[PDB]
């Protein structure tokens, strides 16, 4: 939650000032993260699919520790194929995931012009969408459900128990957006705080920190 | 030895390809984005729902014969 940002700031600003684009800073989980991606986090640009899906996998590195729960997080692609072409679309990017052996699913939800999260908590049994702008996307969850009944058979031949799994949206009771592109930002300390199952304390004034703090995260591959 | 795929765009379009393995893929990312046009850095090559990377080869991704390689842009949000 607090931690200070030390000589990192001199760090930070070294990859934030201009230099060839498309060099690669940061490799790992077989991904890359070029000038351009790490471009941004800077002031108060869109966060794009690579910076997301690696700071995703960090997470998932994470979760990997004692006293936190496990974690699979999807690529970003994943839902808006998934919804748009059906589950055989995407039914073997899992072919080497058993989604059932761990207690969280992230599904970071790209919407053309703004980024969103929904989890699957199989300890709660809950399906939960996460919108800083407001917004209620059950029909999400419903198709998450939807893909988890297709995804028990087919990988393991079991009908899928549906019981006590609600799917809900998060009204006014996670921090909102404020302005209009810290919305990756949102997505990705939504599942910071989820898969450390504590509970989100952030407002919108922590994002100018978050943007910068994450900027180290990523190239340092730690998270804080 | 060498196995025959099919790089399949969001428009449905199909680009064949040869490749060797256990050489990276970078050469057949950059012959593709090479007849697109477009930058590299504007398209994703996932097989089966993985990311390709310059240093993946047909050997340790699953890919064997006929297989396909889906290609997606990059996604912004605000």
């Amino acid at each position: 939650a607090p931690e200070i940002t030390e000589e990192m700031e001199k760090e930070i600003k070294n990859v934030f000032r201009n230099g060839n684009q498309d060099e690669v800073l940061s490799e790992a989980f077989r991904l890359t993260i070029t000038r351009k991606d790490i471009q941004t986090l800077n002031h108060l640009n869109w966060l794009n699919d690579e910076i997301i899906n690696f700071y995703m996998n960090m997470l998932m590195e994470r979760s990997k520790e004692k006293g936190l729960p496990s974690v699979h997080a999807f690529n970003t692609f994943f839902f808006t194929k998934l919804k748009t072409a059906g589950y055989q679309a995407v039914k073997r990017w899992t072919k080497k995931v058993d989604v059932f052996s761990v207690d969280i699913l992230l599904v970071p939800i790209h919407l053309g012009v703004h980024w969103c999260l929904a989890v699957v908590d199989f300890r709660k049994k809950n399906i939960t969408y996460y919108d800083s702008m407001g917004g209620i996307n059950n029909e999400a969850c419903r198709i998450l459900l939807q893909y988890l009944k297709q995804e028990s058979i087919d990988k393991k031949r079991k009908e899928f128990d549906t019981n006590g799994w609600q799917l809900f949206s998060k009204k006014s009771q996670i921090p909102q957006q404020m302005n209009g592109s810290d919305c990756g930002m949102f997505a990705c300390k939504y599942a910071d705080c989820i898969t450390k199952d504590r509970p989100i304390n952030f407002t919108q004034q922590h994002m100018p920190y978050f943007r910068k703090r994450m900027v180290w995260e990523i190239l340092h591959r730690k998270l804080l | 030895d060498h196995i025959n795929l099919k790089v399949a765009g969001q428009d449905g379009s199909v680009v064949q390809f040869k490749i060797k393995r256990h050489t990276p893929l970078s050469k057949l990312m950059k012959a593709y984005c090479e007849r697109q046009g477009l930058s590299m850095r504007q398209i994703r090559f996932r097989f089966d729902g993985q990311p390709i990377n310059e240093t993946d080869t047909p050997a340790q991704l699953e890919m064997e014969d006929e297989d396909t390689i889906d290609v997606f842009q990059q996604q912004t949000g605000g």
